[PDB]
């Protein structure tokens, strides 16, 4: 069936880069779109950015400018860059896939989720 | 040349519930949805069977706009093959849909400390709804289907309220979404891109 | 769910008409076509007639310039008039939808079957 | 203008099994698919997210089709979010598919009394295959993934054959199925 | 260390349609369901949530065993879990059942050449059934509710017939099913 | 399909007394339990009682001695008597039922939830 | 999920013997019953024998004395051993299962059909 | 005569995850199911096929005990027809099951405000489980199937952790799972 792996989670220190990718398994479906989003524990799962099927990506406006995400379209890999960290962006990231055309930075409309990888930031 | 009254709809002040919902047609202006999703006024804008990117490119007769206001967990309901009330009971999507769904958080204006319990949606009906289908009555509900007042047995009322406070997450806050459809069998069409 | 309901069949005698109802009791949520298929005992479900959802019709081979079928635009009910009755059109008739824009006149492709109304033209 | 060569792939003497399903590609014409559905040598045309009537007013880059044969029984797995062993492993199509199929029986051409095994499908593969995805590799399938020639334990061949007799009803008959996906190929 | 009156069921000469299905009562005897399963009277013999060796070893209160006739094709439906025409207006199994399923071929008494349609099912009704449920009424169907005449529009009959002939396959030919639900094994 | 309607929720003043009916309707298995939850604005919905497979209730311990749950027979219908009311059992009540020949006072294992009656408790 | 797969046949001449294999794969429950079935070329699928649910098999009459077969539980693995052929044996064998306890249909109404392995006399 | 251990699995000090789920094998004893039904220890008390008042009137031969920890959300996973990363992965119930289940909060012992992620599940594996197939291998996963250990490319590691904090509510809180499945008699 359907899979999703994320990886390239750590602990790392404030002000530093992160590159995370996530893959995607068994998709009968051609343009889903995909997108990336955090949960801390006991707080709600913020949408962090979503990169539609034909390759645009959008982010919530708490990374932009920090955080750059992008899609492969050979590979069924989603790519996430975060630059500039900070000790509130710890959380557990997830990949989310959805079965439409457009952007959706809600996380109530995906219907696939990924596994999460932790990240965590201390010093 | 006229462009088309997209604010209006946007913008407006007061949107309805779920099992009222109204449409506005659209005719006769010039439609740059290049615009609207490269605008983050909506938090969620999904597009089935098409990309927003090429109706750019592309004429119409008439477009059609769904105004109505449900909770966060329910959006996820306005989707071809969705099942549950909100798809059953108050606005089915048919499964062979070509458009676009539209949706943004207004607790802002939907949400009060004691709360906005307006907002109301049908649970309870006769038969589930057809594409399209729109039923505002407002008559208890039966299972036997014969008419019943009393409030006092097997007789319950059709509709349901949304209790949206401020301290419940996105998935109970409230949503105003606004779903688009097309039409273009008429021979003259009149809503084209620039 | 989707539910199909034939009527008008009976007992009649060659050389004349017959008409037979069909009605959509399922959802419209697709643009489905409808077809008409017929079986007779120890013989393979044959399709009689197939009228697209775009409104154009087709027939069996053995029936044409016989047979017309239709269908009402506005309700969910399809028609078929069959002209010029014969012995061998002796057959169990059947209603059947299927979920695709074009048309076809094999028994496989209909997911959805209706009930049997028995036609004889004995005497 | 010119025009669509597509008598060259339906009236083709020799088509392919599912599994080596092939794919012509088709360019620089103006197409009139409106001829093609007012003609009754098709059983089965099954156009889907399209109407083939609107098709004659539209342009494309280029038009491909998949060309193969299979039973009655496994023609309705030619279609989207529909399993079974030749949609799994053999040829599988896209919940969001826009195209059409195409059909029909060719029993007094492809069976015999005797029994026609040429044609072949896959049965057997280590996971399902992706939309347009392609196996044409015929080599001994085994369940630990180690590989294995002798045939009597655990290691089984990957193909099967069709048995078409012309004694059988048109749910094992051989179809010959055509499938079109998708700015040369134009209205006029 | 009386014996259940099992045969008085199966050797009977006539058996009800699916709709008008009849339920024999079974009380104070002794159960033995091993002799049965070793006949080869039934071309199906499937049990649900116990095995029937094990049934030897248990008591109950009282069984339960509802006769009707269906085709071949229509047996499937005879399962917990399972929708279809029967299931949904007919004959409908918990999905939480323990019993068995009892089914043969009987095209030699139930078949005629001309076609035998004494036998008739139910495809239309206001809602499905519960389990157990048995709606043996044959008032004209109509979907607004209101009772109409029935060669009139959107007016229907809700009963259909089987039409059982010898020249027709196994899957159209009629099966006679029994299904089972003080009472002791030996 | 499955169906539970909730009705009897209304407007109450501290010490009173409340009731409140949910009824099922589709219901193909034939052993399921049936229990009450209650949520708060902010909080999660709670387990308040759970009635077995035609038997003995079960109480969560907040609401011990002043609440009461039965089951009707003959129709589908759990009745759940609330005595002695606070200001703290001021919440939306559910109904769910769940299919497991058993009980629990757990959210996440009832498969079938029923709809919102607001109880309030003020002055 | 699911999957049956069928080993064992081959071409004969009467009086031989022949033992077909079949393997299951998606054990969503524990007491499957387990059956083969037989199909000439036109003709209608007939049940050829039925194994329990880990119990006794059954054989259809017009085979009896004649095929034993068997399943192991614990390699979930059935074989049918077909002595003393004939040649109205001839037919396309398939593997069949189904989730009944003890015995099960003979019948062609199951669940999980297998794939037709050639038996040639 | 004797009784059946019963406090020596509900008043284990220690329970292992998920992925590496022990068995306790009950015989020649008499289990007394009534005291455990009418016990509020167990928030969730489901038994499958069967109700747990007739449990005391039924002699078996050996009765097996699956101790394991799970979240909340996670809890309903174990259950016949239930499918998901606990039930293809980790512990799969057959749908013709007959048993019992018995779950309860443990966010006393198993949370802490630094969060305990000793407690592991897979996420990732070459096919799903028969019921009660049990897994415990470590290797690193790979799609091709060619054993990688490195953290390179299409190389993970198989077994994820459960984040246990105070903080989170019931789905993600921890859950302590028993299930239950003629010498142990009733009464």
């Amino acid at each position: 069936q359907v899979q999703l792996v994320e990886s390239g989670g750590g602990l790392v220190q404030p002000g530093g880069s992160l590159r995370l990718s996530c893959a995607a398994s068994g998709f009968t479906s051609d343009h889903y779109a995909l997108a990336w989003f955090r949960q801390a524990p006991g707080k709600e799962r913020e949408g962090v950015s979503c990169i539609d099927s034909d390759g645009n990506p959008f982010y919530a406006d708490s990374v932009k400018g920090r955080f750059t995400g992008s899609r492969d379209n050979a590979k069924n890999t989603v790519y996430l860059q975060m630059n500039s960290l900070k000790l509130e962006d710890t959380a557990v990231y997830y990949c989310a896939a959805g079965l439409w055309y457009g952007r959706s930075l809600n996380s109530f409309d995906y219907d696939y989720w990924g596994q999460g990888t932790q990240v965590t930031v201390s010093s | 040349t006229n462009l088309c009254p997209f604010g209006e709809v946007f913008n407006a002040t007061k949107f309805p519930s779920v099992y009222a919902w109204e449409r506005k047609k659209i005719s006769n202006c010039v439609a740059d949805y290049s615009v609207l999703y490269n605008s983050t006024f909506f938090s969620t804008f999904k597009c089935y069977g098409v990309s927003a990117t090429k109706l750019n490119d592309l004429c119409f007769s008439n477009v059609y706009a769904d105004s109505f206001v449900v909770k966060g967990d329910d959006v996820r309901q306005i989707a071809p093959g969705q099942t549950g009330v909100i798809a059953d009971y108050n606005y089915k999507l048919p499964d062979d849909f070509m458009g676009c769904v539209l949706a943004w958080n207004t607790r802002n204006i939907d949400a009060t400390s004691t709360g906005n319990h307006n907002y109301k949606y049908r649970y309870l009906r006769h038969g589930k709804l057809r594409p399209f289908e729109r039923d505002i009555s407002n008559v208890p509900f039966s299972p036997d289907g014969k008419p019943c007042t009393p409030p006092a047995l097997n007789c319950y009322w059709p509709l349901n309220d949304y209790g949206f406070y401020t301290t419940t997450g996105i998935g109970y806050q409230p949503y105003r979404v606004v779903v688009l459809s097309f039409e273009l069998l008429n021979a003259p069409a009149t809503v084209c891109g620039p």
